[PDB]
């Protein structure tokens, strides 16, 4: 999954 | 002793960035796994800290000069100082009263019988309601509340930052906007303050080693969110 990409 | 344009315009951003990522009416908190009193109010505190560390991701961003750090010093920052500034923020629910958190209603209404049914001990929630018993009564105004957030999350001694210099300069340019407006707006406040960010290390710290035996329990670990694990995690 797309997890710090919330910068 | 004036407030310069520059140090009062990072005031209106700091309190229009609080504004933005603090919602007094806590409408959200429905949206959150019901609290219910073996950890059974682990769920709803874990979705609460949770929703928490978004609204201060986006206050960061909002901070003068944050965005103009690497994406590697500005993560750095806020997993090393999230716990803090929640702690902090969590002031404005505080009440000397109750001795709790109050979020409007009974349902979000936090006491420290509450905490432990999440995992944690009187080490920590006793400190930390002294912490807040003691901020309560330094009676800060709502430019203060803020500076003091921007200043602990501007902090240059926290694990993995990379460019100390750039970073304290930008704490040291918010200090200044701190203790000009102390003297300005009251004729030993600051040194209170500075106080209460040196409690949050010793805060961050009891947290970090029960949060360490708590996460370490793949029954209690499965019940925090993505967000938590990772800001609270110790994966560098
Ligand atoms: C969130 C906020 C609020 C309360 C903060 C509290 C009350 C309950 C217990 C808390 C959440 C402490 C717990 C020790 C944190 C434990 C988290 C975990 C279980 C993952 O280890 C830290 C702050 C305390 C409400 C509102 O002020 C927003 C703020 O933002």
């Amino acid at each position: 999954e797309n997890a710090x990409x919330x910068x | 002793h004036m407030l310069s344009d520059e140090q009062m315009q990072i005031i209106n951003s700091l309190v229009e960035a609080h504004h933005k990522t603090y919602d007094d009416s806590y409408s959200d908190f429905v949206r959150f796994r019901p609290p219910v009193r073996r950890l059974s109010m682990l769920p709803h505190l874990a979705d609460l800290v949770s929703y928490s560390i978004q609204k201060v991701i986006g206050f960061a961003k909002m901070i003068p000069g944050f965005r103009d750090l690497t994406a590697e010093d500005q993560i750095a920052l806020l997993k090393s100082s999230a716990i803090e500034i929640i702690m902090l923020r969590s002031n404005q629910s505080f009440s000397l009263e109750d001795m709790s958190w109050s979020c409007g209603g009974p349902d979000f209404k936090y006491c420290i019988n509450d905490v432990t049914k999440a995992g944690h001990t009187l080490e920590l929630l006793e400190p930390l309601v002294k912490f807040q018993v003691g901020l309560k009564k330094l009676k800060l105004h709502e430019e203060e509340h803020v500076l003091l957030m921007a200043i602990c999350l501007l902090s240059p001694d926290r694990p993995g930052v990379q460019d100390h210099v750039r970073i304290e300069a930008l704490q040291d340019r918010l200090c200044d906007v701190l203790q000009a407006y102390i003297r300005i707006q009251h004729p030993l406040l600051y040194a209170k303050m500075i106080q209460k960010l040196a409690d949050l290390r010793s805060l961050n710290e009891e947290h970090s080693k029960q949060y360490r035996s708590l996460s370490f329990q793949p029954e209690h670990s499965m019940q925090l969110t993505p967000l938590v694990l990772e800001v609270f995690g110790s994966e560098v």
